[PDB]
C-alpha cells in the first residue's frame, strides 16, 4: 500500500517511496532538479569521470530552457537559475566558462562540456 | 589574550591507541591510524565511516591518503607501508618501508614521493608510480624518527623531528640533512610547519613537557610554550587561527595564543593520553589522537564580523590596510557586480579593545567595537571615543541609536545612546538575544518579544528563532528561525492595551498584540 | 520469490555454497554465480549491476562474490540490506569468505540463507538469532421539521432479525421571530447499538412521566439534536425499527435449471415507496433468464451476475423468474439479495408528537416530512 497525504511521515523506506510520489506531483519537463533521486545515481556510473559528465549535462540542462535549434538543446525549465542578469553577483556565466572546454577538465567529461557550452548559449 | 574559538567534537571514534591522524589532503574525511593493526577512515561530517583497511595483526602507527591515486598509504609493525586502494577495495601495493615499524607518513602530492620516518632512525623515500620502489634514502637521525612533514614552501624539503633532541631539515637530494636545527632539549617527538607560502617556522615538541616555537628563517627558538603540565606528547600549528594546539599523555589538550601564550583553553575527554595532533591545511579542523581513540575536533571562526553604514565606511578588523587591534576600513568602490570588488580602505582613528564583533552604525554616526564583555563606541569617521558600554553580544537594533545588548545578568538588556535601559528587562529569564524594536529573548524553549517601552510579554513564539530584526517603523519583524522564517504584524494599539493592563504572562505571553502574519 | 537464490560465490567458476528458498533454482544456481560473480557480477565496482535479466548485487571479498540475485525488486533499500546483515553473519561463520573454508561451512552458511530470506522475502538475521539454529415579522412563524433516516438491515432466509440499525437526524427549519422557546415530545426510543448526539441549546427535563425536551431553536435550519434519543443518532433498526420490505426468497431447483420467486413486502398498503430495487443474484452458469414480474421492470445482467428489479413506486409487490444454467460443478450456495429503497416514513419509528413554541402565538407547522433511505439492507 503506497501514496501518502503527508510530506512523509520518517524512515529510509517512507522516504523511498515519497521521491515516486513527488514526480507523479510535478511530471513536466523532467525532474529537472532531481529529487531523492541524486542518492542512487551517482553510484549507477562509480567508474568515474562518467558521473560528472553526466553531472555536467544536468546542471547545463537546469540553467536555461533555450531556443533548442542545432545544438542549442537545453530542456528543463525556462527560469530557474535564469540566465544573465547584469545586477547578478558573481554571476551564472562562471559556470558557463567550464563548459567550454579545450580539455580543462578530462575527455569524457570534455566532450560533454563542449556540447555543453553550444546548448546553453 | 582573546580569540573567536568555539571547540566542537565533529566525530569521536573508540579504537585501541591511535599514533596518527590525519586529514584526507582534498576530501572532507579523517583517518586515523590505530593499534588495532587496523587503520580506520571516517567522514566526520556525513558521519559516515567510508573505509577500514587491515594494514597488519600488530598496530598501525601511520597512515596518510595520496589522494591523487585514489590510495591511502599506512605503515605498521610489519615495518611495512602497505597501500590500498581506498574505493577499489584491495591492496595495491606492499612493501617494506623499514627496518622497524613506521611512526609517520609524509605525502608529497606535487611528486610521487611519500616519505615514511620509522624508528629504523632513518627515514625512506618511496615513489607510488614506480609501484613503491625506495627512490631515496635518507640517513642522518641517529635516534627515533617520531613524524615527518613536508615544508610546504619547499616540497623538496621535509623535516623529520627524533627523539635526538634535534629536527633536521632535509632535502630529497641530499640523502644526509642539509641543516639541523636543535629544537629541543629532550627529544623532538613532532615537527610541524607553520603553513604558508611566507611562513618559514618549525614547531618542536617533547618530552620535557613543552612544545617550542622556532624560526628556520632566523634559526633562533622564537618562544617556549608551557605545552602541558605533562610530557607533550605532539604539538602543532594552527594555520589559520594564531594558536598552537598541544597534546599530552595527561589525556589534555592545551591552545596557546600564538602572540602571548598565555591559555587559550584546556580540554580533556574522558579518552585521555593524547599521543599526536594534526591540523587541517585549509583550516578550522584539527584532529588529535588518544589512547582509547580518535576524535576530530572542529575550531570556531568560520564568519567575519563586519558592518556597513551610509558614510562609505565598511568597517572590518584584521584584513589588509586594517590592524586587528585598531580599527578601520573603507569601501567606496562601485565597479561592477560580477566580481569581488576591492578593499577600497581609508584609515581610521583609535581602538582601545580587541572586536569581538566590529560594526560601523546603520546610518553612519558610531562605530561600535565589541570585545571582552565590553562595548568601546567610537566615532563615524574621526574615531574618538564617543562612548563605553558593557556587551558579551552587541547588536544593533533597527534604531541604532537604542541597541541591545546581551550583559549576561539573566536578562537580555537594551541600552538607549549607549546608557543602560533598565525600563527594558524582561520577565522572561534570558539565554539569549536578538535585537530589533521588539526585543527578542529567548528563554524556556520560547521566544518572548519585549517592549521598549514599559518591558512586558507582548507575545511569545513558540519557535524559537536564529534571529530577529524588526522593520524601521516598528510593525513588521523578521525572524529567522529553524522554522524558516516568519513575517509578524505587531498591531501597536492592540499592544498598548495589552502591555498596561499586563495581561501577557510572564512566560507565555498574550497572544493577541503581535499576530502571525505571514 | 522475488529472490530467486542467496548465494555465496567463488570466481573460481563455481557457486561454493547457495541457497534455493524452494526447489527452483538447483543447477542453475551454479551457472549464474560461476560465469557472472568472475567478471566482478560483470561489474565496475558497483553494487547493483543486472546480467542475463537478472539483477546481481554483490560485494568482492578477495577471489569470491558474496551475491545477492534478484529479478524482480520490491525496494531499493532492502536488497542491500539483506546482503548486508548476509555479510555481519559470513565471517561469523568462515572468517571472511575463502572458497575452502566457505565449503566447510555449507551447513552454517545455508541454514542462514534459509533464515535470512524465507520464501524469497527478505527477513533479518543478527549473530547471536544464528546461534540457537546451531546449537417584527411573526406573521411569517412557521416551521419545519425535517426527518431524514436510513436503515440497514442484514437478515436470514428464515427472517431472522440479525443485525439491523438505523442511523439519522432531525433537521428543524424555523422561521420565527423573537426568541421562542421551543419544547420537543417524541417517542421513546431503545437502541441495541448506540450513538446519540445533542446539539447545543438543548436543555433535558425531567417529568414524573413522559420525557420531554426544550431549547431555543436557532433561526434557519439546524440539526436539532435533541435531547431524548436526540435529533441526532444511530439507533438501531434492531431497536423497534421497523423494515419496511421484508424479503422471502424461494429458490426452487427446476433440475437442470432453477426457478426462483421473490416475496416483497412492505408496510401499510397505503403508504407507497419510491426508487426499490431489488437485486437478486445468478450463478456464474447462467446460460439466460426469463422474468416475469406485475409491476415495474426486471432485467437480467450477466458481469454482474445479478437480476435487478426496479419499480419506481410500490403500494408493494412480487417477482418471479426462472433460470437456465449449465451444470458445473455442484450446487452453489446463494448470496445475499440486497435492496434500494425509499419510505416517506422514518423507520426508526421517529414520530414527532409535539412542538410547542412558546415566547409568542401559535406558530404554523407547515410541514413535516420524513424522508426514509436504505443502507446496507441485505438478505438471503
Amino acid at each position: 500500500v503506497e501514496l501518502i497525504y503527508k510530506v512523509c511521515h520518517a524512515n529510509p523506506s517512507e522516504r523511498a517511496r515519497f521521491i515516486r510520489c513527488i514526480y507523479n506531483l510535478l511530471q513536466s519537463s523532467s525532474p529537472a532538479v532531481k529529487y531523492e533521486a541524486a542518492g542512487t545515481l551517482v553510484t549507477l556510473s562509480s567508474a568515474p569521470t562518467a558521473i560528472k559528465a553526466a553531472a555536467q549535462c544536468y546542471i547545463d540542462l537546469i540553467i536555461k530552457e533555450s531556443d533548442n535549434n542545432v545544438k542549442l538543446i537545453v530542456l528543463d525549465r525556462l527560469v530557474e537559475l535564469k540566465e544573465h542578469p547584469a545586477h547578478e553577483r558573481v554571476l551564472q556565466d562562471l559556470v558557463m566558462d567550464i563548459l567550454r572546454v579545450l580539455s580543462t577538465p578530462d575527455l569524457e567529461v570534455r566532450k560533454k562540456t563542449l556540447q555543453l557550452a553550444l546548448d546553453l548559449v | 589574550m582573546p580569540l573567536r574559538l568555539d571547540i566542537k567534537r565533529k566525530l569521536t571514534a573508540r579504537s585501541d591507541r591511535v599514533k596518527s591522524v590525519d586529514l584526507h589532503p582534498t576530501e572532507p574525511w579523517m583517518l586515523a591510524s590505530l593499534y588495532n593493526g587496523s587503520v580506520c577512515v571516517w567522514n566526520h561530517e556525513t558521519q559516515t565511516l567510508v573505509k577500514t583497511f587491515e594494514v597488519c595483526d600488530l598496530p598501525v602507527r601511520a597512515a596518510k591518503f595520496v589522494a591523487r591515486k585514489n590510495w591511502v598509504v599506512t605503515g605498521a609493525d610489519d615495518m611495512q607501508i602497505r597501500v590500498f586502494n581506498y574505493n577499489t577495495l584491495e591492496r595495491v601495493h606492499m612493501f617494506e618501508a623499514h627496518s622497524d615499524y613506521i611512526r609517520c607518513i609524509a605525502v608529497h602530492p606535487t611528486q610521487p614521493f611519500i616519505l615514511t620516518s620509522s624508528d629504523d632512525m632513518l627515514i625512506k623515500l618511496w615513489d607510488w608510480d614506480k609501484k613503491w620502489s625506495c627512490s631515496q634514502v635518507f640517513e642522518g637521525h641517529t635516534h627515533y624518527v617520531m613524524q615527518i612533514v613536508i615544508n610546504p614552501k619547499d616540497n623538496n624539503q621535509f623535516a623529520s623531528a627524533s627523539l635526538d633532541r634535534t629536527i633536521k631539515v632535509w632535502q630529497l637530494g641530499s640523502s644526509s640533512p642539509n641543516f639541523t636545527l636543535e629544537g629541543h632539549e629532550k627529544g623532538v617527538n613532532c615537527i610541524d610547519y607553520y603553513s604558508g607560502g611566507d611562513k618559514p617556522y618549525l614547531i618542536s615538541g617533547a618530552d620535557d613537557r613543552l612544545v617550542k616555537i622556532w624560526d628556520y628563517q632566523n634559526k633562533t627558538c622564537v618562544q617556549t610554550l608551557e605545552g602541558h603540565a605533562q610530557n607533550v606528547s605532539c604539538a602543532s600549528f594552527h594555520p589559520e587561527l594564531p594558536i598552537i594546539i598541544t597534546g599530552s599523555e595527561d589525556g589534555t589538550v592545551r591552545i596557546w595564543h600564538s602572540s602571548t601564550y598565555r591559555l587559550e583553553s584546556t580540554l580533556n575527554y574522558g579518552m585521555e593520553r593524547v599521543w599526536c595532533v594534526a591540523s587541517l591545511r585549509g583550516s578550522n579542523n584539527v584532529a588529535l589522537g588518544y589512547d582509547e581513540g580518535s576524535i576530530i575536533v572542529k575550531l570556531g571562526r568560520e564568519e567575519p564580523a563586519m558592518s556597513m553604514d551610509a558614510n562609505g565606511k565598511i568597517i572590518w578588523a584584521k584584513h589588509s590596510e586594517v590592524q586587528q587591534a585598531n580599527l578601520k576600513a573603507m569601501g567606496d568602490t562601485e565597479i561592477k557586480d560580477g566580481e569581488r570588488l576591492p578593499l577600497a580602505v581609508k584609515d581610521m582613528g583609535s581602538c582601545e579593545i580587541y572586536p569581538q564583533t566590529i560594526q560601523h552604525n546603520p546610518n553612519g554616526r558610531f562605530v561600535v567595537v565589541c570585545g571582552d564583555g565590553e562595548y568601546i563606541i567610537y566615532t563615524a569617521m574621526a574615531l574618538r571615543n564617543k562612548s563605553f558600554g558593557s556587551a558579551q553580544e552587541f547588536a544593533w537594533a533597527h534604531d541604532s541609536s537604542e541597541y541591545a545588548i546581551r550583559e549576561s545578568n539573566s536578562i537580555v538588556k537594551i541600552f538607549k545612546n549607549f546608557k543602560e535601559k533598565k525600563s527594558f528587562k524582561p520577565d522572561f529569564g534570558a539565554e539569549s538575544i536578538y535585537g530589533g524594536f521588539l526585543l527578542g529573548v529567548r528563554s524556556v524553549n520560547g521566544l518572548a518579544f519585549y517592549d521598549w517601552e514599559n518591558t512586558e510579554l507582548i507575545r511569545r513564539i513558540e519557535i524559537q528563532p536564529k534571529h530577529i530584526f524588526w522593520s524601521d517603523s516598528g510593525e513588521l519583524v523578521c525572524i529567522a528561525t529553524e522554522e524558516s522564517f516568519f513575517i509578524l504584524k505587531y498591531l501597536s494599539e492592540k499592544v498598548l492595551a495589552a502591555q498596561e493592563t499586563h495581561e501577557g504572562v510572564t512566560e507565555d505571553g498574550i497572544e493577541d498584540a503581535f499576530e502571525v502574519l505571514g | 520469490m522475488v529472490l530467486l537464490a542467496a548465494a555465496v560465490c567463488t570466481k573460481a567458476g563455481k557457486a561454493i555454497v547457495s541457497r534455493q528458498f524452494v526447489e527452483m533454482t538447483r543447477t542453475r544456481i551454479e551457472g549464474l554465480l560461476a560465469a557472472f560473480p568472475k567478471l566482478m557480477n560483470t561489474g565496475k565496482q558497483h553494487t547493483f549491476v543486472e546480467t542475463e535479466s537478472v539483477r546481481y548485487v554483490y560485494q568482492p571479498m578477495e577471489k569470491l562474490y558474496m551475491v545477492l540475485i534478484t529479478t524482480k525488486n520490491s525496494n531499493i533499500l532492502e536488497d542491500l540490506e539483506t546482503l548486508r546483515l548476509f555479510s555481519r553473519v559470513i565471517p561469523e561463520y568462515c572468517r571472511a569468505l575463502e572458497e575452502n573454508e566457505i565449503s566447510e561451512h555449507c551447513f552454517d552458511l545455508i541454514f542462514a540463507f534459509d533464515e535470512i530470506v524465507a520464501l524469497g522475502y527478505r527477513e533479518n538475521v543478527n549473530l547471536a538469532q544464528i546461534r540457537t539454529f546451531t546449537e417584527p415579522p411573526i406573521n411569517m412563524e412557521s416551521v419545519h421539521m425535517k426527518i431524514e433516516e436510513k436503515i440497514t438491515l442484514t437478515c436470514g432466509r428464515d427472517g431472522g432479525l440479525q443485525n439491523m440499525e438505523l442511523h439519522g437526524m432531525i433537521m428543524l427549519r424555523i422561521s420565527d421571530d423573537k426568541f421562542g422557546r421551543i419544547r420537543l415530545h417524541v417517542e421513546n426510543e431503545d437502541k441495541k447499538g448506540v450513538q446519540l448526539q445533542t446539539h447545543p441549546n438543548v436543555d433535558k427535563k425531567l417529568f414524573t412521566a413522559e420525557s420531554l425536551i426544550g431549547l431555543k431553536n436557532p433561526e434557519k435550519s439546524f440539526p436539532v439534536n435533541s435531547d431524548v434519543g436526540v435529533l441526532k443518532w444511530r439507533l438501531q433498526t434492531t431497536e423497534e425499527s421497523f423494515i419496511p420490505l421484508t424479503i422471502n426468497c424461494w429458490p426452487s431447483e427446476s433440475g437442470n435449471g432453477c426457478d426462483v420467486n421473490i416475496e416483497y413486502e412492505l408496510q401499510e398498503d397505503n403508504l407507497e415507496l419510491n426508487d426499490v430495487v431489488i437485486t437478486i443474484p445468478l450463478p456464474s452458469g447462467v446460460g439466460a433468464p426469463v422474468i416475469g414480474e406485475i409491476d415495474g421492470e426486471y432485467r437480467h445482467d450477466s458481469r454482474r451476475n445479478t437480476l435487478e428489479w426496479c419499480l419506481p413506486v410500490i403500494d408493494a409487490k412480487n417477482k418471479s423468474g426462472s433460470l437456465e444454467f449449465s451444470i458445473p460443478g455442484q450446487p452453489n450456495d446463494f448470496f445475499p439479495v440486497q435492496v434500494s429503497f425509499i419510505s416517506k416514513k422514518n423507520y426508526c419509528n421517529i414520530q414527532v408528537t409535539k412542538v410547542t413554541q412558546v415566547d409568542g402565538n401559535s406558530p404554523v407547522r407547515f410541514s413535516t416530512e420524513t424522508t426514509f433511505l436504505v443502507d446496507k439492507y441485505e438478505i438471503l
